[PDB]
């Protein structure tokens, strides 16, 4: 790469990181979708 | 305590319901003129046997087969239901 | 002669190894699949399909995936005629329902009807 | 049709048709159909009761000499009453040829075992049992060969689901590997990939 | 309606074979309990054998009961020789799974399963 | 252009966040929630609209075979720009 | 017979005179490729894909428009037929944009499938493609006119079936574009069906946009409950979530079209749901609880009730199993006060005979009628597929239609007799010309809407219309197998409730108010807490909390129509069953299961535990509810006519006005549509 540098991009990481397994900075999976079924909210006033 | 509804099941094309059919165009209307507050549901189907369901108070139901009955037998059975009130 | 007579109905449910829960509590639907309305092809409506009812699919707590506990969810069987499907359902002891095949009625098409003299079937544009 | 189309072998087609007529003429008691495919493969569909003589003929006739048993297969087609189709593939080294013999059985009819003709079938058809429940009469040692020891049901039947009915996990309370009903974290996504337009006009079936 | 029999021409020979298979399993059960070091008693194993035999006791076709006797014989030979482990013998005793609801109300409470 | 939920959790580009009463947040205790800080919509919003002098324009994303399939965009509407369906680039007719 | 003999690939086949080549090939079993042909539209013959070769004829003919001649040999697999198909595919794909990954028609595109089957495999087009400006026709149909192939199914559908005449081809040559030419939206009650008939991805469903893909969706065949037509639909789901709704082919009801509410109520089906049982706490607010506590509270309240102290109101989206379970539960207490929100006149024959509350002919009988009279209804919005059938018979069979009521737009020309009910009294007396028109009709048809029976003088209207039907039935030229008296319903659960013996209307409850009320999805607001006594124990059981939920004491979350196998009866008496597409969300259960568990808690157990046992009970009450896709004939019109002459009621002076006058009031009718964002967008786009 000193002879042929890579193409510069605005989103390419400027700080490479090694493997983070076993560390607090590891990766935890989760669902990226939102809620599917909306639940009905009962009214806050009594029927009286 | 008393009957609450009457159901008459029959067929439009089967011959065994014919006497039951002979009831409906002959003695039904005056019957409806005798018990105006009694639901008498007439239901037809493609191949059902003739039948008479009688619902009483608190869900008790009795069944009377009307197969190959004449019109006079049909109204005799119907008067038995109307005068039973069991 | 080496042949014996058995007149009882076929019943192989004890040999298939399927648990009884998926034998007596399942409803098998035998049907000709409907044509997809987004296409005009009719090649998918030539054979009878037998399938089962749909049970519960819920969400995985980890990734939100579709988890199930029904093993017969992806089972679809293909039969040439209705009677083969009925015989296969009765042999395996599955309670079944069958719906008749719906074919399109033959229409009457005429290109000249777009240019009628006194009928309402004139086209406003072509 | 030169570069991208597979060339035909007409002489092999003629020879296989002649030999099929020869076999169907020698044994009219058992054979039911003789066909040759477009890529020159000979299939002889016979009655199941002649599964022992016919193979023996193909093992011993001087014009056949099908000494090798290449394969033994069962095919499950639920739309037929005889849902199991049993396929024997034979190879003749003397004449450098291959033949296929097909019989039909259902779940309850037993089959005469072809161990006395070909010894390799002693495992092959046994596997068929372990995958299909097709009983082979007069087999020396018939049992399961691929499934687990407590396995119930025959997996290669088309009414058997992809995942089974049980699955294994280790339980620390009983200190044992135990079986429980299957609960998949991801359901197997079934894909309907069949196009609604007819692809091959030559294989079009007559209507009803 | 004439079919090729497997072993028995009628129901009598099939019932005879069922009797032999039950006799062999009843003789086998104490040896299975002692050899595999199971935590069950001989009474529990014999009651389990009787439970399977009564569970599979509503058939009337000679070929079906013939195949059932054949499969029971295969399981018996898998138990006679040490091919099954402790786990395969204890597959018949479902201890780990929770007992499923039976009445309408509990099945209504737990989910949508009929 | 990331934002921070009042519970202290980062919101992803899909809008996903865990509620305060959700127990699944216990999977992030002692670890970190992995989010991408480069939002594609924000990054494509900064791209200037290219002015061209033709009725239709062709887009392939640049690089030829390294881009998307080539598409043709009509620029007759003077009110709004013509956005590419793949790359999101927009064009405008200068007349 | 007058059949002629033609040949397809050397195989002989008899056809009727006037049959096209395409229809003969379909008869022998061969599907000729097509783009512009549609069996429910007029023949255009412009796509030129159906070009086939007749033997000993040196010119290919368009099979979609060419009538067969005697002795013609059709060669569907010949060399020049395949050459013509390849050339037409090349011309069609010359200007098509490379949009398949970003197009919703991918995986179910007709153009893709016929390009794979009958087309070539490479392109010779080295020039530049055209680009078409996109159009806007409303928030229902997403429009990408660059993908259009100018097949002109748009204009044919909008002119022959929808009856709108707002689409057209503007321009000439390669610049010809399909559109409205102005900033106009295509808002009809059957607009979304164009998304079904576009063979390319030019017109797509805007709510469905970029959500799923056809190969990964599971199809469940179910029945629509948005109206009383009973349209057969396919629910396409994906991983336990409903994605879209498509029509099903059924030649007797909804041939291949559905209304827009049916196609776009699913997004409201997945909103504002009831998931857990709720009870009133010490503060008077509805808080979540278990099934045991709520069912114990309801059973403890019901056990103290007897006689007429407990009643029930059935909603519009209730299955027959729930209705019979609630009827048996209330009859175990000896309560006959089971009511429905929709009002039907019970005077005279009542719900005894099935002839006087059914569409007695068929849906398809409009194709056989010659004079149709519509009384006090707007069939365009109350039952849009019935209006489509009437329009089809008007276009093809030269039907004559007259209407009594408000002069609504019905997408065909009719004879507006007036809006007063008194003109009906003129029809039976013969003082009107339309009395002579009905007398001279061979197959007359009188349709009375169920919305006209909601008035206080509904019994008098029904008596007058039945008098007209019996006057023009026995005296005029009616064969006897033809049924004249027809009632069009607008509620999916009304016919099944009337078959089971429910009391129509809520007047029985207003007569003597009960101290405990059951609301089986009663979101119509017919009975409020003002009419009920001071301490009324209202129990609500439904899938959506819209109107009846905030006034209830205990809320029992039920299942929707896509979440259970449920029996519904349409307006012509044909029983049908739905299938389980997805499962109910949260702790929501099936309705009859809820009622059976409630009877189990109270010690009054109903004698059924599984679904088939409830269906056997349904057969016991009325057998025609268990025969599916079968229309049992109704009889004894004369007996109902004789019974209707007993009690004389007078018509009111108010003119007949339907509740749905424009397309604005069509989109929101039930609780599912009122909780829908797509319906809100449609109403906003209409009103602006
Ligand atoms: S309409 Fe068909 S051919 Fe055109 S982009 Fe969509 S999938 Fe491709
Ligand atoms: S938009 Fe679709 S249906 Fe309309 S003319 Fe074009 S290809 Fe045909
Ligand atoms: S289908 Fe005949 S020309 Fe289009
Ligand atoms: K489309
Ligand atoms: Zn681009």
């Amino acid at each position: 790469p000193t002879v042929k540098p890579p193409t510069a991009r605005k989103f390419i990481w400027t700080n490479h990181k090694f493997n983070l397994s076993g560390t607090p900075q590891q990766y935890v999976p989760y669902s990226t979708t939102r809620k599917k079924i909306q639940e009905w909210v009962p009214p806050s006033t009594p029927y009286k | 305590l008393g009957l609450r509804e009457i159901r008459i099941h029959l067929c439009q094309r089967s011959p065994g319901s014919q006497g039951v059919r002979d009831f409906i165009e002959k003695r039904y209307v005056e019957l409806k003129k005798a018990n105006p507050d009694l639901p008498i549901l007439i239901r037809e189907c493609s191949d059902v046997q003739p039948k008479l369901w009688a619902r009483y108070a608190f869900g008790q139901e009795k069944n009377v087969s009307l197969n190959n009955f004449s019109a006079d037998q049909v109204t005799r059975a119907l008067e038995n239901v109307l005068s039973s009130k069991a | 002669t080496q042949l014996i007579t058995v007149d009882e109905k076929l019943d192989i449910t004890t040999l298939t190894g399927v648990p009884e829960e998926h034998i007596k509590t399942r409803k098998a639907r035998i049907f000709v699949p409907a044509r997809n309305n987004m296409q005009s092809g009719v090649n998918n409506t030539k054979k009878w399909k037998m399938e089962f009812d749909t049970r519960e699919r819920w969400e995985n707590p980890l990734m939100g995936w579709a988890s199930t506990a029904d093993p017969l969810s992806n089972l679809v069987l293909t039969f040439s005629t209705k009677e083969d499907a009925i015989a296969f359902a009765e042999k395996n002891g599955w309670s079944y329902d069958v719906e008749e095949r719906k074919v399109p009625k033959p229409k009457s098409k005429s290109y000249g009807a777009n240019f009628s003299w006194n009928k309402r079937t004139r086209v406003s544009t072509k | 049709t030169r570069p991208t189309v597979r060339p035909r072998n007409d002489v092999a087609h003629k020879q296989l048709s002649a030999f099929g007529e020869y076999v169907a003429e020698i044994l009219p008691k058992y054979v039911q159909q003789v066909q040759v495919s477009c890529f020159s493969e000979l299939e002889i569909c016979i009655h199941p009761d002649g599964v022992i003589p016919v193979l023996t003929f193909l093992r011993d006739h001087s014009n056949a000499q099908f000494k090798s048993l290449a394969d033994l297969t069962a095919v499950d087609i639920p739309t037929r009453q005889n849902r199991f189709e049993i396929v024997y593939n034979l190879l003749s080294l003397r004449f450098n040829s291959r033949i296929r013999v097909k019989t039909y059985t259902d779940e309850l009819t037993p089959v005469e075992s072809s161990v006395s003709v070909y010894k390799a079938a002693n495992w092959y058809e046994r596997e068929i049992w372990d995958m299909f429940g097709v009983f082979f009469a007069n087999h020396p040692d018939l049992r399961r060969i691929l499934t687990d020891y407590g396995f119930e049901g025959h997996p290669f039947r088309k009414d058997f689901p992809l995942s089974g009915y049980v699955e294994l996990r280790y339980d620390d309370e009983v200190k044992r590997v135990v079986a429980e009903p299957v609960e998949l974290a991801q359901e197997f996504r079934k894909f309907d990939l069949n196009s609604p337009w007819e692809a091959f006009p030559a294989y079009r079936q007559p209507p009803e | 309606t004439s079919v090729k029999p497997i072993f028995s021409r009628d129901m009598n020979e099939a019932k005879r074979r069922v009797r032999e298979l039950y006799r062999a399993w009843y003789r086998e059960v104490p040896n299975t309990v002692h050899l595999f070091q199971l935590d069950i008693s001989v009474k529990q194993g014999r009651d389990k054998v009787r439970e399977m035999f009564k569970k599979n006791a509503h058939v009337t076709d000679p070929r079906v009961v013939d195949l059932l006797v054949i499969k029971g014989k295969m399981e018996l030979e898998e138990t006679i020789n040490v091919w099954k482990q402790r786990t395969h013998v204890m597959r018949f005793f479902h201890e780990t799974e929770a007992p499923r609801p039976k009445d309408f109300l509990s099945k209504f409470y737990v989910g949508h399963d009929p | 252009g990331v934002r921070t939920s009042p519970t202290g959790e980062k919101v992803t580009h899909t809008g996903q966040v865990y509620d305060d009463e959700d127990y699944r947040r216990v999977r992030f205790v002692g670890r970190q929630k992995e989010v991408n800080e480069n939002f594609a919509i924000d990054l494509i919003a900064e791209q200037p609209v290219s002015q061209v002098g033709s009725r239709v324009i062709s887009c392939d994303g640049g690089g030829g075979a390294l881009g998307h399939p080539r598409v043709y965009i009509n620029l007759d509407k003077e009110t709004k720009t013509g956005t590419c369906g793949y790359c999101g680039l927009q064009f405008r007719q200068q007349h | 017979s007058n059949l002629i003999e033609v040949f397809v690939d050397g195989q002989s086949v008899m056809v009727e005179p006037g049959t096209t080549v395409l229809q003969a090939c379909e008869k022998v079993g061969m599907q000729i490729p097509r783009f512009c042909y549609h069996e429910r539209l007029s023949v255009a013959g412009n796509c030129r894909m159906c070009l086939v070769e007749i033997e000993k004829a040196p010119k290919v003919v368009a099979a979609c428009a060419m009538p067969v001649m005697k002795g013609w040999n059709i060669l569907t697999n010949s060399e020049k037929t395949k050459k013509a198909r390849e050339g037409v595919m090349e011309f069609l794909l010359a200007n098509h944009p490379l949009d398949c990954p970003i197009c919703d028609q991918g995986g179910e595109c007709d153009l893709q499938d016929q390009s794979m089957m009958f087309g070539s495999d490479r392109s010779r087009f080295l020039e530049g493609k055209r680009a078409v400006e996109d159009k806007n026709i409303g928030p229902l149909v997403k429009t990408i006119m660059t993908r259009c192939i100018q097949c002109t199914r748009c204009i044919r559908f909008a002119s022959e079936i929808a009856g709108v005449d707002d689409l057209g081809t503007t321009g000439r040559g390669n610049d010809m574009q399909v559109g409205t030419y102005i900033e106009k939206m295509f808002m009809s009650e059957l607009s979304g069906n164009i998304i079904d008939i576009c063979p390319v991805g030019a017109l797509t469903s805007k709510p469905y946009a970029f959500t799923a893909r056809p190969w990964e969706t599971r199809k469940t065949e179910s029945i629509d409950v948005m109206d009383a037509v009973g349209s057969n639909i396919v629910v396409s789901t994906r991983t336990g979530e409903v994605m879209r709704i498509l029509p099903r082919m059924h030649e007797d009801i909804n041939e291949e079209w559905i209304s827009d509410k049916t196609r776009f109520a699913y997004d409201g089906l997945k909103r504002q749901r009831l998931t857990e049982p709720m009870v009133r706490n010490e503060k008077g607010l509805l808080t979540h609880t278990t099934w045991e506590d709520a069912l114990s509270r309801v059973a403890g309240m019901l056990q103290s009730c007897q006689g007429n102290d407990v009643a029930a109101i059935a909603g519009g989206l209730v299955d027959a199993e729930a209705l019979i379970a609630l009827k048996d539960l209330l009859n175990r207490v000896d309560s006959d006060t089971l009511c429905t929100e929709e009002v039907f006149p019970t005077a005279g024959a009542g719900t005894d005979l099935r002839s006087n509350y059914l569409l007695n002919t068929t849906i398809a009988g409009v194709e056989e009628a010659d004079v149709v009279l519509l009384v006090g209804t707007n069939p365009r919005f109350e039952a849009p597929l019935f209006n489509a059938r009437i329009r089809k018979s008007w276009l093809h069979n030269d039907l004559k239609v007259a209407l009594i009521g408000s002069p609504v737009d019905l997408t065909y020309r009719y004879d507006h007799l007036g809006d007063s009910p008194k003109i009906l009294q003129d029809i039976a007396s013969g003082s009107h010309p339309f009395s002579q028109v009905l007398q001279e009709a061979k197959k007359p048809m009188v349709v009375l809407g169920s919305s006209a029976l909601q008035r206080n003088d509904g019994a008098a209207i029904l008596a007058a219309v039945s008098n007209i039907a019996q006057k023009i039935r026995t005296s005029s030229g009616v064969t006897g197998d033809w049924k004249v008296m027809n009632i069009l319903h607008r509620i999916a659960s009304q016919v099944a409730a009337l078959d089971l013996g429910y009391k129509p209307g809520v007047e029985a409850i207003r007569k003597n108010p009960p101290k405990m009320l059951f609301l089986l999805g009663a979101d119509g607001g017919c009975v409020t807490r003002q009419d009920l006594p001071k301490d009324c124990f209202i129990v609500y059981q439904g899938h959506h909390g819209d109107v009846g939920a905030p006034i209830a004491d205990v809320i029992l979350p039920g299942a929707a129509y896509t979440e259970k196998s449920a029996t519904y009866v349409n307006t012509e008496g044909r029983a049908q069953q739905t299938k389980v597409a997805v499962m109910p969300p949260g702790l929501a259960r099936e309705d009859w299961k809820i009622i059976r568990a409630l009877s189990e808690i109270a010690g009054m157990t109903l004698p059924y535990d599984t679904l088939d046992q409830v269906r056997n009970r349904l057969e016991e009450v009325s057998p025609n509810l268990v025969r599916y896709d079968d229309v049992e004939g109704a009889n004894y019109f004369q007996q109902a006519s004789e019974l209707s002459k007993l009690v004389n009621q007078q018509l009111l002076a108010d003119p007949l006005v339907p509740p749905q006058l424009t397309i604005k009031d069509f989109y929101m009718t039930d609780s599912i549509s009122r909780a829908s964002q797509t319906m809100a967008k449609c109403v906003k786009a209409v009103t602006e």
